[PDB]
């Protein structure tokens, strides 16, 4: 039954994302925090996909990482065709919800990943930053608080959701982010920033002493 | 294969 | 021929002549060498004339064609190096005789100052891109004079009129001096094509005020 | 047997296309009107195809989302081929229904999408809007007054059949359109015009203060 | 088994062809009668196969559509390569024979569609016109007299063996080819003639008031 | 697909 | 799926 | 089982040619005699595959269409590499029988029909006409006074074998064949010969008013 | 069908 | 070879010439160069004698094919267009030496007004193209001589016999003026080819009113 | 090389000399450039004798092969577009020296009239094609001298044999006027190649009534 | 079910893995020792991947020299690519990675082998060695004091983490390895080193004689 | 155009004028020749503009592409090679006159002195690199006179500051002495751009302070 | 296959 | 199958 084929599909890719770690977005006052528990220390699933625009997956690090490296590879080459501004998180968006319903369908092994892109408004413009969640099955989603990423995004998503303070502090954020990912140490955890104060390259990362000092 |  | 721009406070007017010759003999009174490319930029190619027309058709067509796909326009930069990137791609052919140089105008929407939004920028040989300072432009054979006159007449620039009245006198004084370009025609009726972009948009102007500037300007040459 | 996958291939576009957000598309005074419920405001299940060509259709958004750009690559084609007037709508709706039917005979997973394309006369032309609805296997058909997408058609379809009154304006065709959608508020709700009066492009979305103005 | 597919695709071929609305061609004293209740005011089931050379299609209109295409394609190669003369319906008929053939054998889902094929004489030129009546496998049938497609064959076609008259004008013909497709009102009607009295292009449509007189 |  |  | 799809494709295959109409080709004093079971007036089953090679096929018209497109543009390619008389109607017969043996093995639905070549002597040359008989499976046979095609092939060829007579005369030899034949009109009929004593094309089709008076 |  | 056309109240006509040469030799006596493009449009091409039958038929063709494909006829600026595609698909070949000039004339059925349908429309080596506006139009070689007759003959185009005459005289000037192109044979009774395009669609001229045309035009200049 | 053909009332006939030479050196004295394409058709090539043979052959095939392809040969018009297609498609190579010029005649036997059936068609270059309405026409190097005469000879074509006689003349003449023109060898028995067609078909005329003929015009200009 | 296979081939690939040799890496004062206990002299499972980069791999043997090969090609076009400095293992392993986890989803079988990777800091300067492990899925594991290979892992394991001890002698460091190797003779044994005493490669093969020195 | 960089104590520093020109005549004024390529290093190219802005463009996305892939920035060694291979891809267009030569400066973060932590790469035409021992290095038409004077005047350099007057100084003796290079324009107030790189990054300089050690260097020199 |  |  192809009906049970696909049934099965999904299932596994549920397993294949329950099985992963929680990821927690949000936008706060100064940009959008991105934290996600790391015990690896060279492994990276929070990367920059433009000047402002941010990158978030849970799931297979390959099949993640292999995404990410087309997205940002297809940024590069849109931005040189046109203008570093002609691009905006919502094309890639679209594009990358193709290529994962193109992938979920053809092919047999699904990438069982959970994606969200966040991007900011340019230096020296107001704009409430934008997020997007996109599922295996190319299931986009314009969440407008909080975005939970792996494993069980139910008890996150709640706590998140009962301590979601619209633009917070960077370490008022952190906090509450921290909080509720833990509903731990400065070490297994990453953290990173799309700082809309930047003038071109809003992304930047937290870690070491700074990360600690801000905890 | 991972999700890490 | 000889077609050219040039900023007034509040947005920029664009003209060109109608002559299209072959060589020393007339072919053409009434060509239409400036389009309206968008609702805010429009443009003018100087060279073979048949290059220019398609040129212009092919650039509003991936205009288009990426307003409908993306549901957003380019920014003016983006405008700027797609143009840039069909020129370059029409070097061999630019060599052989296959002459277009084009120059685009257009009122940047995005701008911080309404006052400042009207943006020039000139094209070289080789596709190099200018966003022109002097608040004027012209391209096409007596493009020289036309630039030379509008250097003393931009002290007269103040408004959309004002523009219109010193871009015609610089066509007018190209086509005293070029024989390729072709001047008002009195009696055929014939002018120079006028388009006007605003924080409006841009927006043709009619044949008739054309043609009281261009009989006053005779009359005062007169 | 064959018949069993293709009845299950049928089952399973109609089921997709049943758990789809609903959009309707009417032909008033002005030309055509089209009301999408999308709360996503980034997301567009409408488009302008060309100038006085207008694009609407439900079902999977990357699907429709692949259809609309193809079609509206063709269009472009057929425009710089021949000529602007040279486009008309009912040759998109043509390719539109031998792609969808090639969909559904070769590709594995068929789309589950219905599209609809409308058609105003050019500026300063008289003509009836021309109507056309798609279906996920390519059956094309024409509606001379009005077109229903989405969801359970039947209630709003009723509704707008019992309360349609022709060259109806601009406020009063929203005015009944979205009393059958309800069958909501002014966010959610994508609206754009298909107007003969535009010199060249008919097409224009309204969104905003005016679309709380007219609703 | 082989013979089971056989027989299941030549089942899913003929219950296509009877889901279909009908349509009849004549050869009448000016010529080929085409006529056909086709209330698509906008989808054209007779075309203009060649100068002399007409179409007519039943089944699946993108289908014979796409074949339509083809060998109207085919036949203007063939007809600017040696000349326009040179050109027969026979010769359209063998290839479409083959192709329906190919279809039918390699094709996962054929194609459900009956034709025919009608050419008349040049100007000035005196001949019986030729009937080409092709089935969905590649079977090809000359018919001397008229030519029945879609639906329930058997009323229409006893009705028009009982009614047929050789030479029948244009008005007797349409009123016997009515009366025998009875077994409607003059909208909802396609129909199109073969004039041979036409100096080059036999093909001619009459429509609306035209057609509402001629009944 | 359409059989009209 | 995404149906909007 | 392979043997069993083996032996269920050559059942296939007799009952296609069984069921289809009878062609015979009789060598006699002027060369060779064709008469086809022909109703159709268009369709020719008999064609000429060179200057002195003539075709007879018997089974679904399309398959041994095609394969005559290709016999003959194989015979025009090679007698154009070398010469004209360079061909030789075993050159013709061997190509048929390795792609008919081709797709035997290879096609799904394998062409089923049955074949006949015939040759004769070159103009002012004496030798006794060749007749080659290959079968759909690839099987090729050398018979030396008749060929009968396709049906009911026992009575009618018996008939001939007591009614075959060497260097027949054209009127005795067609009589002869059509007495074997009805085993039926003038008409329905298709007569074409190798005539030998022809200086370069030995073909002839005879039909209408010289064989109704040859009838 | 087609076996003439 | 010269190729004429000319508008009138109420439609167009195309006319040329019927000599072919190869050098000074004479090659053509009889040659139609005119052809009916459609019920409404009809071409003539000035060049090389073979590409303009090659591209003749390959244009009509295509025509057709899209009426056909599509079961509607080409916009006026889609045939040109596609004209225009073909032209300068030959322009290496024209460079070559396979050169070909075309000239199109229209009547526009979705015109509004019926009196002004008829399109004259000029062509370029690049391609290019041009509406005429003076009303004529010629191509070949001595055009010079008949667009120069024809402006002074223009003053008294009222209808189609008027034009028909008018056309007629200046290809008859342009002979006079161009060994290339052929007078009006009366030895051989041979005379120019013309067409009328009018609301009732493109219709081929019956030679007798040519031929008495050119008689009269004769006896004139005698 | 000199090779004609001459349209007698009946049909038409084609005949050519036999003198292939290299530079002024012969290698060549009985070369059969006459080639009776079909039934109802015969052509000759002027140019490079390997070329023309190759061009005879290919032709001769593409016809046959049509003709077993689709039952029924082809129309003149459609043999003249292959012919017309071989020639254009050779126009490269002869660019090279590979220069060969084909005259196609034959007999149109969907004519209305029988009596006027014969078929005459030129070429040039480029692969333009012609049909002649004088009635004769030659090609290759004497073929000047040919037609001159032809023009004066074709008053006395009344019937086949006529026009065998005035053929065989002007053949006689092109080759007393162009050394690349073999004349009839008396001394070798070797007379120009000769094949009439008419409602029977094409068929070759007997050396002997050639060689009958020759003598007749050489006593006569004796 | 895809996950029917899916798990069979993981557990084929484990037990593949179990039955191989044990291959041991340890950073050391000096940098990263590799020692397998490899009979043949001939093969080596343990190579250099660039001059800070070491190889260490367990399975199929010719599977494992595949990958070697293609990560040295890699390793040699980046470091010509761009510079010798520009090529980090890290960079490496997530190819490997990437390739590992291709062919574990698409081959039919998959490749029953380990792999592990140290790099070592460039001469002169100070950082600990990296040690990242790579299973047959792809699964990249960052093991900071040292990594064991094939087996039985659980002893051998135990033993390592029961015993270790940080910046050990070489010496030292080799004879507690080959005392947890153990839970044999110099002969049956692989050993090498990277050194980041080492000025530009830091690869060396410490095998016979002086590896008897050492023991 | 001609344009410079400089090591100081502490960091480097690179700059470029402001004119272009077509031939001899000044075809720009203001053009913006400098770059910064990223954080610590940037790039002005002399030669064709089209071509030093499409390398610049093309340079800086390689450079942010690898380093969004891999998460580390380049080393300055692998900057160098890429930026070489770009430039020898150019190779063909520079032979047919698409010239462009990039001059390469940049702070080498992992230097192990910080003060000599700058680094300064010329190239030739084949592309080749070399990592400048002197200190200074130019590029432009005028490349020769600024060699010169910094030669004179390196002696002076201590600071970031003195680096800043002997390259502005470096830059005017060179436009005084090459005519394509544009002088410190006090009339419109356009002056050559610099940018200062140090371990803090690369930081674009004030045209304030530009403008006075213009105008210092003049009031010297006068 | 080979495990070494 | 030809086997003679």
């Amino acid at each position: 039954s192809p009906e049970q084929a696909m049934r099965e599909r999904s299932e596994l890719a549920r397993k294949g994302i329950a099985r992963a770690k929680s990821v927690v977005a949000l936008a706060y006052a100064g940009g959008v925090l991105f934290v996600a528990e790391n015990p690896s220390r060279s492994l990276q699933k929070i990367s920059e996909l433009y000047d402002r625009v941010g990158f978030a997956a849970a799931g297979k690090f390959n099949e993640f990482d292999n995404l990410r490296r087309g997205g940002i590879q297809f940024a590069d080459t849109r931005g040189y065709a046109y203008d570093r501004r002609d691009v905006t998180g919502r094309q890639l968006a679209n594009v990358y919800a193709q290529t994962l319903g193109t992938i979920f369908t053809e092919q047999a092994k699904p990438y069982e990943v959970e994606l969200c892109v966040a991007e900011v408004a340019h230096y020296g413009e107001t704009k409430r930053p934008e997020l997007y969640r996109i599922t295996y099955d190319g299931s986009i989603a314009d969440e407008p608080h909080f975005v939970v990423m792996g494993g069980t995004t139910e008890p996150i998503a709640n706590a998140l959701k009962e301590s979601y303070a619209e633009n917070a502090s960077l370490t008022d954020a952190l906090r509450i982010a921290v909080a509720a990912l833990r509903a731990l140490g400065v070490a297994s955890l990453e953290v990173a920033v799309l700082d809309a104060n930047r003038p071109r390259r809003a992304f930047r990362r937290i870690t070491g002493s700074a990360l600690q000092a801000l905890l | 294969g991972q999700y890490l | 021929t000889t077609i050219v721009a040039l900023k007034y406070p509040g947005g920029v007017v664009m003209a060109g002549d109608r002559r299209s010759t072959q060589g020393n003999m007339i072919s053409g009174r009434d060509v239409r060498k400036v389009y309206i490319t968008d609702d805010y930029t429009a443009t003018g190619i100087a060279g073979t004339a048949a290059v220019a027309v398609e040129f212009a058709r092919l650039y509003a067509v991936e205009l288009e064609h990426y307003e409908k796909l993306e549901g957003v326009p380019l920014t003016f930069a983006g405008k700027i190096n797609r143009l840039a990137i069909m020129v370059r791609g029409n070097l061999a052919a630019a060599m052989q005789g296959l002459l277009a140089l084009p120059l685009l105008a257009g009122y940047d929407i995005h701008a911080s100052d309404p006052q400042s939004a009207g943006r020039i920028v000139s094209f070289d040989a080789a596709g190099g891109w200018n966003i022109e300072e002097e608040g004027y432009q012209a391209v096409g054979s007596g493009s020289l004079f036309a630039k030379s006159s509008m250097k003393k007449l931009y002290s007269q620039v103040t408004d959309g009129d004002s523009g219109l009245r010193v871009a015609v006198e610089a066509l007018y004084d190209a086509a005293d001096d070029d024989s390729a370009t072709g001047g008002p025609d009195l009696v055929r009726g014939i002018f120079p094509t006028a388009v006007i972009i605003d924080a409006d948009g841009a927006v043709d102007v009619p044949e008739s005020r054309i043609a009281e500037l261009a009989r006053a300007i005779i009359e005062s040459r007169s």
